[PDB]
């Protein structure tokens, strides 16, 4: 178990500033160079810095000046400290270890950097149930859709985490600086209403936490 | 600065099958720092190969890699479902790092239609001042599929937004979601809300529809 934990991830204005850490353990760190990483939203991977055992550091012209490695081989600690940041800067952050052919043989799990002047803002939780008039037969889709929030991420289970299987839970989009997703689950149309539905939606950033339980649609 | 290329950008494979990917640089590199990894959806990437042709740990036997110059493969000996994934090439031998853009893996599997479900705004959201109506299309084969939407039976282009599942874990299917929103005074001034879907499992649209005055 050699591991890289990344912590330190979040948002921040364009032009603000803010540190990542990586702990490292399970391997003598002082004997390897050591690397940041990042991932766009658009799923490409990019060199961010390097820095020797010795502290030598290394950059791309994109955040030359603006990002600075560093590591406290003590600690078995790497950090990165960005500022002047802009919106091009979004990305989840991995931490690398290097190896001495330049290859990366160790990564971290990632910590999420959203540079944006959008403001915190809590999801609305909105049911989606089938019209008055919808004809049955056998599974029923239920759904709950999840608006308005800012930033990512959410999570979202169903049942506190009881009902999993049968459950699409979509990717996010964005307009006009607010998030969107929606949820939905499949159950037999017998166990509905019978076998209560709820959506639970938790938004760390906002400290929010709701449940919206999917009552069917009625005169 | 090296460029890499990597082919295709897509591609599907069926279980079993011999499968072979590019990785092609702008410029001659040198093959002792020319690596491979792969990352699972929801996963961080992974060391897959080094040094052209070496396997890194933990990686089964079916994978091998070759090239030289500016002219790189991997290959998979028989694609298995575990298999699905991005797999990105990364050269080091120059100054800036760079990565190819990924070649995305998925699994063949026999065509399913989807299962299309519409739904009506919420009293809660209507409250607030607006109106969202979310169709989803789940669980179909193969992934290329076409929604549209029609109030009052014309076709709506604006105020949709959609977004697509990964290919399924566990049955190899892709699923995706509509969803149309209006302001409430809009979604008032109309009747009729319909979202169909055009697939090659049916030589007619799923239709699904609803009334703002049902009961
Ligand atoms: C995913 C790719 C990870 C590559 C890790 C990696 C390994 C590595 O040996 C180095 C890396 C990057 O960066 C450069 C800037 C080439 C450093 C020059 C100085 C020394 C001692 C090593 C270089």
């Amino acid at each position: 178990e050699v591991k890289l934990v990344e912590s330190g991830g979040g948002l921040v204005k364009p032009g603000g500033s803010l540190k990542l850490s990586c702990a490292a353990s399970g391997f003598t760190f002082n004997n390897y160079v050591m690397v940041w990483l990042r991932q766009t939203p658009e799923k490409r991977l990019e060199w961010v810095a390097s820095i020797s055992r010795g502290g030598s550091t290394y950059y791309p012209d994109s955040v030359k000046g603006r990002f600075t490695i560093s590591r406290d081989n003590a600690r078995n600690i790497l950090y990165l400290q960005m500022s002047s940041l802009r919106s091009e800067d979004t990305a989840m952050y991995y931490c690398v270890r290097g190896t001495t052919i330049v290859a990366g043989d160790v990564w971290g799990a990632g910590t999420t950097v959203t540079v944006s002047s959008a403001k915190t803002t809590p999801p609305s939780v909105y049911p989606l149930a089938p019209g008055s008039a919808a004809q049955t037969n056998s599974m029923v889709t239920l759904g709950c859709l999840v608006k308005g929030y800012f930033p990512e991420p959410v999570t979202v289970t169903w049942n506190s985490g009881s009902l999993s299987s049968g459950v699409h839970t979509f990717p996010a989009v964005l307009q006009s600086d607010l998030y969107t997703l929606s949820s939905s689950v499949t159950v037999p149309s017998s166990t509905w209403p019978s076998e209560t539905v709820t959506c639970n939606v938790a938004h760390p950033a906002s400290s929010t936490k709701v449940d919206k339980k999917i009552v069917p649609r009625d005169c | 600065d090296i460029v890499l290329t990597q082919s295709p950008t897509t591609m599907a494979a069926s279980p079993g099958e011999k499968i072979t990917i590019t990785c092609s640089a702008s410029s001659s590199i040198s093959s002792n720092y020319l690596h491979w990894y792969q990352q699972k959806p929801g996963f961080s990437p992974k060391l897959l190969i080094y040094r052209t042709s070496n396997l890194a740990s933990g990686v089964p036997a079916r994978f091998s890699g070759s090239g030289s110059g500016t002219s790189y493969s991997l290959t998979i000996g028989t694609m298995e479902a575990e298999d699905v994934a991005t797999y990105y090439c990364q050269q080091g031998s120059s100054i800036p790092l760079t990565f190819g853009a990924g070649t995305k893996l998925e699994l063949k599997r026999a065509d399913a239609a989807p299962t299309v479900s519409i739904f009506p705004p919420s009293s809660e959201q209507l409250t607030s001042g607006g109106a969202s109506v979310v169709c989803f299309l789940n669980n179909f084969y193969p992934k290329d599929i076409n929604v549209k939407w029609k109030i009052d039976g014309s076709e709506r282009q604006n105020g949709v937004l959609n977004s697509w599942t990964d290919q399924d874990s566990k049955d190899s299917t892709y699923s995706m979601s509509s969803t149309l929103t209006l302001t409430k005074d809009e979604y008032e001034r109309h009747n009729s809300y319909t979202c169909e879907a055009t697939h090659k499992t049916s030589t007619s649209p799923i239709v699904k529809s609803f009334n703002r005055n049902e009961c």
